């Protein structure tokens, strides 16, 4: 694994695209949670020229600056260490391993689905070298409530302010799923005192950072009392958790739950939506990783429907203990 | 993702394209038989096919082939003729998918001794592609290594006949160059045949990362990727590939049972499998007609054709029970819930007459941007077209609408459109 902490209310980010929207919803997220600052300094685009990007700070318009070079950008925003890129499936390899040539980046969130697993690999080696943190890819990115929240990730205020986004609780997350890590949002600030933050880390076979990448980083993050995982079909990655928990570095309960429990009953393979959501093996299956990780020692609902469930129930055990 | 080619595909792609000291023998001696085959004009095209006895097979991503005795080996003409007379076209089990044998190979059969076989296999992982080979050794290239003749000869080739490490290391060299140049995940050779005369390619399974086609597109040509052994190949997955294919906008369709009662269209890759898990586990496995996802955001023009795609599915034949659209998802990050659920209600419009003649109802869950609106036209589609449609929102538990599309739990009304 690599750093623990990757954001806070201070961090500023780059953002590579022409991405308005996500933006100004980081700004809005940002204003609510009572940062001092926006969380995103600049953003490279280099089919235009140079220019600035209004955007509203509250009801107060500002600007950001755009760059056509992202040399321009590190440069003049040397408070900048981390990048999100938006950048289309053909150039994300080369604006990714063009960010990591800059030592100030140390998290990049890659948001685009469709990278063949071949230069992701080569992506990967390198941020291993350098020690920088991917997010992603194929991923909608992450939350970090009072600090920073990656592009779409959490939406709009209305969603930011009715899942307690806003400020951090004492539950953190890794899901697979964007879609479902909103889901995760909703049902825990319901369940809980809330998220204290959650990433997604893509669809992809080989993500940049993987479920026990992050699990790690919260087992040593004392603001967290308990973990929540939704896994899915697809490769061995559960299994390092049921090993985590049995070697004694993972000790903060886990709940975990893995999705595609339909697959052990189709006749055919099925290959789902998520690129990397194909079980080469029988131990890759859903059932079987839901199997593992409940002897292991980490909460398992019977099914998705009980998870909120089980979340609670965990959460509520803390509370009496005085964990929480 | 990564997509199993047919051993026809990956012969064609490794005779054209794999750059060898090694002598490769019978490079293009194959032949495709389907159901439609012409022999005479078979013959014309492959005269080899007289020139020596053979070994048919299928080619259809069965694996264990041999294993399975699906494998007639060293057979003339009028053997493999006799040998397909029962397979062509028959029902296949095999492990626990059912399909039609419809496509053969056909290739020369190699006399040699089991001294003569080896196995080669490279597959990647995370931490790079392994290297087995087998007369078992095994090695792991790195992301940035190469895999030169001496390196395959040093790590690999420890017990292999001391005349054959040669011809094996360059073969192996040009093999493991050929897979990383082409983007393959997987490729193995069972068996590699090297005798006095060269190398011999006889058994070829293999994977591709079918989202390299803007790498590769000029080497792989129009390349075909079959369905798994147990499904169809239909038009309407071909026509949804291609609009995915055309935008950043994630959109799939695999039919699982075209005559099933329970059909789904939900947003999101995860969201999809979970609602589908649900379905299952409440015991209409059998009645999931299709897996299939939208996310990322895609506009009302996709959803609407994603959206008709389905609606003509569901009502091409009826079915006792009418029945059931799953229209579901998690609380959107940022996909635009109204402009999708708008494409939808289009498509519910258009399809209104053949959605009551096959009494179609209707279970929608959904939050995210917008969300409000989109339940709204949603409610309206079906008062204004008599289809009944129940609409609920982020108040409502993503699932509870499978349980109570299936009849296992009541439907709450003081829950609509929340
Ligand atoms: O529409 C959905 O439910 C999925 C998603 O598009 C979203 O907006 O939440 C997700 O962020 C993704 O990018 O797949």
């Amino acid at each position: 694994s690599k750093s623990t902490t990757l954001f806070s209310r201070h961090t500023k980010a780059i953002v590579w695209g022409m991405q308005t929207r996500a933006v100004q919803g980081m700004l809005d997220f940002d204003y609510v949670c009572s940062r001092d600052e926006p969380s995103v300094a600049a953003m490279v685009y280099p089919f235009t020229g140079d220019h600035k990007q209004k955007f509203y700070w509250g009801h107060k318009e500002i600007l950001i600056p755009v760059f056509k070079n992202m040399a321009d950008a590190m440069r003049k925003h040397p408070e900048v260490d981390v990048l999100i890129n938006f950048a289309s499936l053909r150039s994300a390899y080369d604006s990714t391993m063009e960010t990591m040539n800059y030592a100030q980046i140390r998290t990049i969130a890659i948001i685009a689905e469709g990278i063949p697993e071949a230069l992701t690999r080569k992506l990967i080696k390198k941020a291993d070298q350098k020690g920088v943190t991917i997010i992603g890819p194929a991923t909608v990115g992450g939350i970090k409530p009072g600090c920073f929240k990656i592009g779409n990730t959490g939406g709009m205020l209305d969603n930011i302010l009715a899942s307690k986004l806003y400020r951090p609780g004492s539950v953190a997350y890794v899901s697979r799923s964007g879609g479902m890590s909103n889901e995760l949002n909703n049902i825990i600030s319901r369940t809980t005192d809330g998220v204290y933050e959650g990433v997604a880390i893509g669809g992809d076979r080989y993500p940049g950072s993987t479920f026990m990448d992050h699990v790690l980083r919260y087992q040593d993050t004392p603001g967290v009392k308990m973990i929540v995982v939704l896994g899915e079909i697809g490769g061995t990655e559960e299994y390092k958790i049921c090993r985590g928990i049995k070697e004694g570095r993972l000790t903060k309960p886990i709940v975990c739950w893995c999705i595609g429990t339909c697959a052990t009953m189709f006749s055919s393979e099925v290959q789902f939506g998520h690129a990397g959501a194909c079980a080469n093996q029988a131990s890759e299956t859903a059932v079987a990783k839901n199997q593992a990780l409940k002897e292991a020692g980490v909460f398992v609902p019977r099914s998705f429907d009980e998870l909120g469930e089980i979340i609670q129930s965990v959460y509520e055990d803390l509370v009496a203990n005085g964990v929480i | 993702s990564a997509k199993a080619i047919s051993e026809q595909t990956g012969k064609e792609l490794l005779y054209k394209f794999i750059c060898t000291t090694s002598a490769i023998q019978n490079r293009f001696k194959y032949a495709r038989v389907t159901p439609d085959t012409d022999w005479a004009r078979l013959l014309q095209d492959h005269p080899w096919l007289l020139s020596q006895n053979l070994v048919v097979k299928p080619d259809q991503l069965i694996k264990r082939r041999g294993k399975l005795g699906l494998v007639g080996v060293n057979l003339t003409l009028d053997g493999v003729k006799s040998w397909l007379k029962p397979r062509l076209g028959q029902e296949a089990t095999v492990g626990k998918a059912t399909g039609f044998l419809k496509n053969f190979l056909i290739e020369p059969f190699v006399p040699h001794s089991q001294a003569e076989e080896f196995y080669v296999c490279i597959y990647a992982t995370r931490e790079g592609d392994y290297v087995l080979f087998h007369h078992a050794q095994k090695l792991l290239v790195g992301v940035d290594e190469k895999l030169n003749p001496e390196d395959i000869k040093k790590h690999l080739l420890v017990h292999a006949p001391e005349d054959k490490k040669e011809i094996l290391a360059s073969f192996i060299s040009g093999l493991f160059n050929f897979y990383e140049d082409l983007y393959f995940t997987y490729l193995e050779i069972n068996p590699l045949v090297v005798t006095k005369d060269g190398v011999y390619v006889l058994d070829l399974a293999a994977k591709v990362d079918a989202t390299a086609d803007y790498i590769c597109k000029v080497k792989w040509g129009d390349i075909e990727f079959p369905p798994p052994f147990g499904r169809e190949a239909y038009p309407e997955e071909a026509y949804i590939a291609d609009l995915d294919a055309k935008s950043g906008a994630s959109l799939k369709l695999t039919l699982l049972n075209p005559k099933g009662r329970i059909w789904t269209m939900v947003a999101g890759g995860g969201a999809s499998v979970v609602y589908s898990d649900t379905i299952c586990d409440l015991g209409g496995v059998n009645e999931l007609a299709n897996y299939g996802e939208y996310s990322g955001a895609p506009s009302e023009q996709q959803t609407y054709d994603y959206a008709k795609t389905i609606l003509s599915l569901m009502t091409r034949e009826k079915h006792p029970d009418g029945k059931i659209l799953i229209i579901g998802g998690s609380i959107a990050n940022f996909t635009n819930v109204a402009a999708t659920f708008k494409g939808i209600v289009r498509a519910i419009r258009d399809y209104q007459g053949p959605l009551k003649e096959h009494e179609v109802t209707i279970f929608v869950r959904r939050g995210g941007p917008n969300y409000q609106e989109g339940l709204r036209v949603m409610g309206e589609v079906g008062k204004t077209t008599g289809i009944p449609i129940h609409v609920f929102g982020t108040e409502t538990h993503m699932t509870a609408i499978v349980g109570m599309a299936l009849g296992h739990r009541p439907i709450p009304e003081n829950l609509y459109f929340q």
